[PDB]
RNA sequence: GGCCAGCAUCAGUUUUGGUGGCAGGAUAAAUCCAUAGGAAUGUAGCUUGCCUCGGUAAGUAUUAUAGCCUGUG
RNA sequence: AGAACUGGCGAUGCGGGAUGAACCGAACGUAGAGUUAAGGUGCCGGAAUACACGCUCAUCAGACACCACAAAAGGUGUUAGUUCAUCUAGACAGCCGGACGGUGGCCAUGGAAGUCGGAAUCCGCUAAGGAGUGUGUAACAACUCACCGGCCGAAUGAACUA
RNA sequence: GCAGUCAAGCGUUCAUAGCGACAUUGCUUUUUGAUUCUUCGAUGUCGGCUCUUCCUAUCAUACCGAAGCAGAAUUCGGUAAGCGUUGGAUUGUUCACCCACUAAUAGGGAUACCCUACUGAU
RNA sequence: UUUGCUCCACACAAUAUAGAUGGAUACGAAUAAGGCGUCCUUGUGGCGUCGCUGAACCAUAGCAGGCUAGCAACGGUGCACUUGGCGGAAAGGCCUUGGGUGCUUGCUGGCGAAUUGCAAUGUCAUUUUGCGUGGGGAUAAAUCAUUUGUAUACGACUUAGA
């Protein structure tokens, strides 16, 4: 429906987000993803770390400079397990992934913009309670992403500036809501109340 | 499938010097009439040495249960032939009608013992009108009075893919 | 799965069953009609040779012990059901461990004999201590020459559950500081009861008490409330 | 560490449709032994 | 300040006499009441005053409400309609905001485009008034 | 088999307070304050009045229930830390070589130093944690006293030092020396 | 009178909706109404122990200040 | 490898089996529309993150029949069971006490007393208590359960199955 | 290996129509380390280097548990493959087997300018 | 090496879109919990209220959006100026003062629409570039050749030279 969609990757699941992201791509909704270090995976840390090490040991026997790249950072993990879902070798693939832009944290301009989610991939919904999961930021930090303390800091700055925004917006919407309330019990409003507004 | 209850009554053969072999009925569970008839011959062969050519149906009657509204804690005896040799069972159910109860039971055996419908003889199904004859706990715990319990963490299901709310259960 | 495995033995002993329960339930009612009196004796802490002694003492009387509700089975708790009349009232008062006595000689000799009968048993009374030196079988109650040292195997237990500071040099056991084991005028902790067991100190007075009696030909309850 | 080899569940053909083809012949052997 | 303030965990727990709303079937957004639980997942219901017949159901096809009244188990439909009339639940539902929202979407869909034009012009008339309510005070 | 619910209760005396937001628990009372996080175990609390409180599980499995009694065992220990406070005691023993024992406060870290283990030259530091106090023993030779409100903290600290003074390469059937605990009781 | 399209009506194949009338089975079972009896996961009422003076626990109590089940019609 | 009946191949495309000498389906003019088969519907990939009952959480989970299978068995992981048992005349857990004599039973021995050890292995009182499971003294000694009773009160244990 | 015993279980139902779990007993070239120098048709073509990587079921190097561990060193076992495993003596022959060092001297597998790969360069 | 290079607007040309055709509308944090209004003892505080999908919110009428008339209110909004702020993670945008400048569908009037002939995307946006426009702005390196040699297969890397 929109030109652009801006996903928060928090409390989310890699496979089940990758899937919908792929289909929305190949139907043509340009997508950006952010906060991928707040992402999550089913299964415990040790399981996911061993799944990563078994990939890690796989390179070309004779020359590693051409062989598989064991990318570390979380956005690139999500991109890995998305380009497995699309035909990157073709041109339709490459012209899908020229619609995908994946980041950590929320850099600009997107921090001022509307973050969304996907309910059919959330952890809290699409898992049972009383069950494990792994934080991707911690996993990447445990296999050599050397950056985790920094996105923390910038997330702090964005959080405080957004809370200071939220105060203003809450006050202003309080004012307009009080105004519309005072605008109530007036026939110009009562007609709309009859017609569902 | 969506099971049904069926009366089936059969008669060995009209024959000279043995007219009207006495009668043979069964209470039978199936989706339609034909599977009832086939299960009827299948169990009826087991009881004694007769066949479909040496057999015949008297008639059948579909059985609508008398009290749909009434909860009825049933208890049922079953024999079945598993992967290994056969063995028996008694189970305890809190369901509405015999048909919905056994429809749940066949699924339950299908889960817990890989019980397909062929190898599972309904020995008997019954009602337990009073308390103090239930043995199990996974029925008993629903029966105390003033009973209440919550449904936490309802997994809602949106049709849309995106949403703008970072949702909440309740 | 994931159970606590109940530990099993191969002992030649066997369990009691219900045959003993029905046996004593029969024998109580057997004693009832044949004997005249039915005495109730409240006693919670009793000794095996002492019970042997009092068993062999009174053959004219018959002492029997058993579970409370099995005695209620035999005698019958209510007035509505009982072996004979005017026993249900005595059925109520018997709260704790009780031993039933059946006499036919005299009502007064029974109540007075056990008030005369007093012994020395463990508290379960005065205070005691140990010196800050070598420890003995009594632990300084007697002269140390005739007092023999405790055996060194149980010294870790003294450290563990009696909590006492101790350290084992060559075979004499020793300590650095003394410890008053208990005080007077208070019912004892389990460590205090057990250390006076280990010393072998039955410092507590012991009297078996009576709470009531019965008599058939009168068919009445004798209320004798004494300790 | 040095996490060890994972053995496949791939097609890798011997097993699967040709060996218990022979094991269908083993069911034949079961019939041959059931006579005794 | 010598006491604990631990939360309620206010949950719409199911019980006999609890009241619910159905979201698919043929009942299709009608109220209903609860006569007897069977299991965690299956219950047994009727509201005749809302219109639905008596039946078993799995809870996935329904959703609860905060509302609740007094009722005994194993009841019959005359009895529950009687208690329903005693509680006056339909008017209370109408008083609530949920049903107002539901009727709002229903009317908002069942609008005609000419009525929507009237909605447009009325909102235009409103916004000038309210935007002058602001920026003056 | 989904026991539809199960419950235990935590009974509490008057003078202590407790307070719980979602699973974040605090205990304030005579000795002072304690706090713990329970966001990982997915249970539910409810108060009746002011001495007693019901943990509870709805629609739970065996593991999901076996959390519960452990939580009860946690919370009673928490409360009793505030009512009584806990007391452990160790003795630093030797055959031939007298141990040196020392508290040191460097950078406010309150380290515990030990030396002269069978004549070894190495210094072995054992730090001290929050909310736990240490006391060298009065009038008991070769003895040390611990005091605090957090059982887990004091016990972990007691374990650290007796692992750090651990003998290796040698036979404990002949060699004896090592710091262990006399007992584990309350302050009161 | 060459090219591309659209609208209506009909024909063939085919897909997908709403609505109407009918026969059946236990002439559905059910619900509902009347009716006898019963019991409780015991309703009113009564009784007891405390006790914040109702609130528990029992014991009664078979519609009573709630109702349910079976059986018949 | 020894024999015999039938079928598929070889001459034979096509949909599926991820791909195939042997599997499932189905045999062909060119084309349009329709509907299905076997197989499937998270994405690659056309088709539902449909509904419903259960189970399972694997430090290599598993994901298809014959197209990489093993049992016997082991498992204080979980579930559904069968059969035996105990139980408000008080089930099991847990605390305390009782847990006696000839007896330190017999030779064995330098010393061996409930247990370095061989034979035997009983009876009185008993609620119960064996010529005595483990702890251990050179011997003894002392402690515990198995055997019973108390204090708390509802269910619980054993074997076996899948 | 063969033949029993013990025998959880199985068998239209089953001891005894019959199998069978685990242990046990039967000598199998000598009861007092006296030895006996027993290599008895090795019928195949590799053998021996330059030299790279991988596996561990580790020979030392790590950290650990238990063992009569008083110590030193040793006997086993566990996680462990990060790093290391030699110089000579003897046959066309790999078969055969010593001396000494070191911490040890573990076992295994894998013409050529032409396009590719590798090492390097604009 | 003829006056080339740039930035302000603008008339015309081309060159094509991984595909605009009302709005990419901002808290964070948990989910066996929380948002919002409010109260005071400022709290892990109380009181009320909400959720069950944004099927919302904001915007929206005029010829693809004209010319004009007023009524009432001091507002909203575009455009270029102007003031002071804020923000470095990939800021390249978000605020705010001042006026100027319009339009107002907030209410009520008048004029015009034809003929594309019943529809035919019925062209409205935005990338890049060029040639011409009349107005400001600044008027350099590198390579080769040569020489060295810290380098050296040839190239290259490093140096020097008005």
């Amino acid at each position: 429906v929109e030109p652009v969609v801006v996903i928060d990757g928090k409390g989310h699941l890699v496979g089940r987000l990758a899937s919908v992201v792929a289909k929305q791509l190949l139907n043509g909704q340009k997508i950006v993803v952010v906060r991928a270090e707040e992402l999550n995976i089913s299964g415990e840390f040790f399981r996911n770390k061993l799944k990563y090490h078994d990939f890690l040991r796989k390179a070309t026997a004779f020359n590693k400079t051409r062989g598989p790249f064991h990318f570390r950072a979380p956005s690139r993990i999500f991109y890995k397990a998305l380009r497995g879902m699309v035909s990157h070798k073709t041109a339709r693939g490459k012209a899908a992934l020229e619609r995908l832009k994946v980041f950590e944290g929320i850099p600009p301009p997107y921090d001022k913009k509307k973050r969304v989610v996907v309910p059919q991939a959330l952890r809290v919904l699409r898992l049972k309670p009383g069950r494990k999961y792994t934080t991707l930021g911690k996993l990447s930090t445990s296999v050599g992403w050397k950056y985790e303390d920094v996105v923390a800091k910038l997330e702090a700055k964005r959080k405080v500036s957004s809370a200071e925004y939220y105060a203003k917006k809450r006050a202003f919407t309080k004012k307009v809501a009080s105004a519309n309330a005072t605008a109530a019990e007036s026939d110009v409003a009562k007609q709309l109340a009859a017609l569902g507004y | 499938a969506h099971f049904k209850e069926y009366q089936v009554i059969g008669r060995r053969l009209p024959t000279e010097s043995v007219p009207e072999p006495k009668l043979f009925r069964m209470r039978i569970f199936a989706s339609n009439e034909v599977i009832a008839k086939s299960r009827y011959w299948y169990f009826l062969q087991k009881l004694h040495k007769v066949k479909k050519a040496s057999g015949e149906i008297v008639s059948i009657n579909q059985i609508n249960e008398a009290h749909p509204t009434k909860v009825k804690n049933f208890g049922v005896w079953v024999r079945y032939d598993s992967r290994s040799g056969t063995h028996n069972m008694y189970k305890e159910i809190r369901d509405v009608s015999r048909v919905a109860a056994v429809e749940t039971l066949y699924q339950d055996m299908a889960a817990r013992h890989r019980a397909r419908f062929r190898s599972i003889h309904i020995l008997k199904v019954a009602e337990i009108e009073k308390t103090a004859d239930v043995k199990r706990q996974y029925v008993k715990q629903f029966l105390t009075k003033d009973l209440k319990f919550p449904l936490p963490h309802r997994v809602q299901k949106s049709t849309k893919t995106f949403s703008y709310k970072r949702p909440s259960t309740f | 799965r994931s159970k606590r495995s109940k530990l099993v033995t191969l002992a030649q002993t066997d369990k009691k069953g219900r045959e003993n329960k029905e046996r004593i339930f029969d024998e109580v009612r057997e004693a009832l009609d044949t004997y005249r009196y039915v005495w109730v004796l409240h006693l919670d802490d009793v000794r095996t040779p002492v019970l042997q002694e009092i068993r062999t003492s009174w053959a004219g009387s018959k002492l029997i012990m058993g579970k409370r509700k099995v005695l209620q089975k035999a005698l019958g708790e209510k007035r509505e059901e009982e072996y004979k009349e005017n026993l249900y009232q005595l059925s109520k008062l018997c709260s704790g461990v009780t031993g039933l006595l059946f006499t036919d000689e005299d009502v007064n000799t029974v109540k007075e004999y056990f008030k005369s009968y007093v012994r020395s048993d463990y508290s379960r009374p005065l205070t005691f201590t140990i010196p800050e030196g070598i420890v003995y079988s009594r632990g300084g109650q007697i002269p140390a020459e005739e007092d023999v040292p405790m055996i060194h195997s149980l010294e870790p237990t003294m450290r563990n559950k009696f909590e006492i500071p101790t350290k084992i040099k060559a075979g004499k056991i020793t300590i650095d500081s003394p410890y008053l084991v208990c005080t007077e005028g208070e019912k004892l902790d389990v460590r205090q009861a057990l250390i006076l067991k280990q010393f072998g100190i039955a410092a507590s007075e012991f009297k078996v008490k009576v709470s009531a009696y019965y008599d058939n030909d009168s068919s009445t309850v004798e209320s004798t409330n004494i300790n | 560490m040095r996490v060890r080899k994972r053995q496949s569940r791939r097609t890798s053909t011997k097993l699967k449709e040709g060996i218990k083809k022979k094991a269908s012949a083993h069911r034949k052997k079961e019939k041959k032994m059931a006579k005794k | 300040s010598t006491d604990s303030i631990v939360k309620a965990s206010n949950w719409r727990l199911v019980e006999v006499g609890r009241v619910v709303l159905i979201k698919k079937g043929q009942s299709a957004g009608k109220l209903a009441a609860i006569v007897e639980i069977i299991d965690q997942k299956k219950v047994l219901i009727d509201g005749p005053k809302a219109g639905v017949p008596r039946q078993a159901i799995n809870l996935g096809q329904v959703v609860l409400t905060p509302l609740t009244f007094a009722l005994p188990r194993g009841a019959r439909t005359a009895t529950v309609s009687k208690k329903w009339a005693a509680a006056a639940v339909c008017e209370k539902w109408a008083a609530s905001s949920w049903a107002k929202k539901i009727a709002q979407r229903e009317r908002r869909a069942a609008l005609t485009d000419f009525e929507r034009f009237q909605v447009m012009v009325l909102r235009k008339q409103k916004r000038y008034t309210v935007k002058k309510a602001l920026a003056k005070a | 088999m989904k026991y539809i619910q199960t419950e235990q209760q935590i009974e509490v005396p008057e003078g202590v307070t407790v307070s719980i937001k979602s699973r974040i628990v605090k205990v304030v009372g005579p000795r002072g304050t304690l706090t713990k996080n329970l966001k990982h175990i997915d249970v539910t609390f409810t108060k009746v009045n002011n001495q007693l409180i019901k943990v509870a599980v709805h629609n739970g499995g065996r593991k999901h229930v076996a959390a519960l009694r452990t939580v009860k065992s946690l919370v009673d220990n928490m409360i009793t830390g505030v009512t009584k406070g806990y007391k452990y005691k160790m003795r630093y023993v030797y055959a031939h070589f007298p141990i040196n024992v020392n508290i040191v406060e460097k950078d406010g870290a309150k380290f515990i130093e030990v030396r002269n283990f069978l004549g070894d030259k190495k210094i072995r530091n054992v730090p001290v944690r929050d909310g736990v106090t240490i006391e060298f023993s009065t009038n008991v030779k070769d003895e040390i006293v611990l005091s605090g409100n957090s059982v887990e903290d004091v016990s972990q600290n007691a374990a650290d030092l007796q692992q750090i003074c651990r003998v290796r390469n040698k036979d404990i059937r002949k060699f004896l020396d090592g710091i262990y605990v006399s007992h584990k009781g309350f302050i009161t």
